[PDB]
């Protein structure tokens, strides 16, 4: 079990761990949270009493170094930090649980909600969506905008995900035409998976950060990616059975912990309504359906 | 974006535009088999891509034959119409080639996009105009050299015959979708207009009769009539 410190809580601010948050005072002696579960990445996140705008937060892994939290009054947010001196850390993270200054990482032990919606993401991937590289852990906020949003402007802030587009020739071989835009088995299986991605488990490690992303900071271009993602697997004939039933698995939880108010903006109409009942694989994904129709039949 | 009457007048400009109509690509007749069931049988189609400054048609002739052992027909040929419009693009000089496409039915911007993505340059756009393209098949000679034609052909005709030496591309463009807005309407009705008079003959290089400009504007007044009294018809009004 690993800790994430606070120096201190000075502005109002509600603060998220995973799928947790605690609402914290001004200047209430806040320094921490405890009992974080190593072996999965973590997002530690904010938003301000005063500014209902601006979600913003870091993804991290204990393993990769210590972190702590310390607001910048300059810059107006908590900041993410590592911790160098081995020695004076472990120095303030046991004088704070000393004084029982932090919470507890709240897991129920039945609940694999978490590792579900993380299986597959790993931190050295997320550094490569977030480049920022002489920080281990990544910043991402409510307003950042992703590579294929500002090709329709400042690249340091970006999330380079990976650009998927229907109509181009990436997606479309020549003289497949018609076959291709129908049936992308070749953009998936070919250019995606075999190609860029390289295996099953990168691409849905990048499609579930882009769902965490849209959650938990309504980041509107990742949540574009995650739908993109899901489409292009639904709208390809030819898929392996094991990507099909681990997406079952993979949406099921993300549609689970899906705050009931927004599913507005958060879920594509178009997108659901084909993949679970026009595309190839409507019959392959019988726990989400059942879950969407039974949460928001509305939406369909 | 899409085309309508407020920007109707870009037709008549200087940049080369086509339209695109697939109505007639994909044609059957539909009958009963001896066992009661129904069956539909094939007949030659055609794409009818017109420039409707300069009044070039490039008639692609769509053979029966190109559907052998098809499956979703209909929407086969939407992408088979794409594939021809590009190859057709693609077989004109640069300086011909067209900086606007407009497809008559929304449901060919996908196909056509699709196989355009090598010409990213070329706009493709849908239009809110209910344009009477699908009555092209009512012109004589085009659904002459279409019935006859044994293989897939390409035949070139300019549909404002010699109008543009007296007349503007708007008014010539005008003529065209009021005499195929009355073919569509009533065929019967239109086609006695046009020949009623066995004087006024159509040129072998020609689709329309030769009329006068005086006779063009009884013509073009027993269409409007011939429009509006079906309309009455239609709703009872």
């Amino acid at each position: 079990m690993n800790t994430v410190p606070f120096t201190s809580a000075p502005i109002e601010v509600t603060i998220g761990i995973d799928q947790y948050s605690f609402n914290v005072k001004e200047n209430q002696p806040f320094h921490g949270i405890k009992d974080i579960p190593i072996g999965h990445v973590h997002v530690i996140h904010f938003q301000h009493a005063d500014n209902s705008s601006m979600r913003y937060g870091y993804w991290f892994d204990c393993r990769m170094g210590n972190f702590y939290i310390q607001y910048d009054p300059k810059d107006g947010l908590y900041k993410m930090m590592e911790e160098r001196d081995g020695a004076k850390f472990e120095n303030i993270v046991h004088n704070f649980k000393e004084r029982q200054m932090m919470v507890s990482y709240p897991k129920i032990d039945e609940d694999d909600t978490w590792y579900n919606l993380t299986e597959f993401v790993q931190m050295d991937k997320i550094r490569k969506i977030v480049r920022k590289d002489e920080n281990q852990f990544s910043y991402v906020d409510s307003s950042m905008t992703t590579v294929q949003e500002n090709e329709l402007s400042d690249p340091a802030h970006s999330l380079n995900y990976t650009v998927i587009n229907f109509k181009s020739r990436e997606a479309i071989r020549p003289g497949h035409e018609m076959e291709d835009f129908l049936d992308k088995s070749y953009y998936l299986n070919t250019v995606m998976l075999q190609g860029i991605f390289k295996n099953s488990s990168n691409y849905f490690g990048e499609l579930q950060f882009a769902f965490l992303n849209a959650m938990f900071f309504g980041n509107y271009g990742s949540s574009l990616q995650w739908h993109a993602m899901i489409e292009l697997i639904c709208s390809s004939a030819t898929v392996p059975k094991h990507m099909l039933d681990k997406l079952d698995e993979i949406l099921y939880y993300q549609i689970k912990t899906l705050p009931e108010q927004y599913s507005d903006i958060l879920l594509n109409e178009r997108v659901w309504n084909i993949c679970l009942y026009s595309s190839f694989q409507k019959n392959s994904l019988h726990n989400t359906e059942k879950i969407m129709e039974n949460k928001y039949p509305e939406l369909l | 974006g899409a085309m309508n009457s407020s920007n109707y007048a870009e037709l008549f400009n200087n940049d080369i535009k086509l339209f695109v109509d697939d109505t007639n690509v994909y044609r059957v007749t539909v009958h009963k088999t001896f066992e009661g069931n129904v069956a539909t049988k094939a007949i030659n189609g055609c794409i009818f891509t017109l420039n409707p400054k300069t009044g070039h048609l490039f008639l692609k002739i769509i053979h029966t034959s190109v559907w052998a052992g098809q499956k979703r027909l209909s929407q086969l040929a939407k992408w088979k119409t794409a594939e021809e419009v590009s190859a057709l693009v693609r077989s004109l000089p640069k300086e011909e080639q067209p900086k606007q496409i407009i497809v008559t039915r929304k449901a060919m911007l996908d196909p056509l996009e699709v196989h355009m993505l090598d010409f990213p340059n070329i706009a493709i756009r849908p239009t809110e105009l209910r344009l009477p393209f699908s009555a092209a098949m009512s012109i004589d000679k085009l659904s002459d050299v279409v019935m006859k034609a044994t293989e897939p052909q390409m035949v070139l005709f300019n549909i404002y015959d010699d109008w543009l030496d007296r007349i503007s591309s708007y008014t010539a463009f005008s003529r065209l979708t009021l005499l195929l807005r009355a073919l569509k309407t009533n065929e019967e009705s239109a086609k006695m207009i046009l020949l009623s008079d066995p004087t006024i003959t159509i040129k072998s290089y020609h689709l329309w009769p030769s009329f006068t400009d005086e006779q063009w504007i009884t013509i073009e007044s027993q269409m409007r009539d011939l429009i509006l009294t079906e309309y009455g018809r239609k709703y009872n009004v």
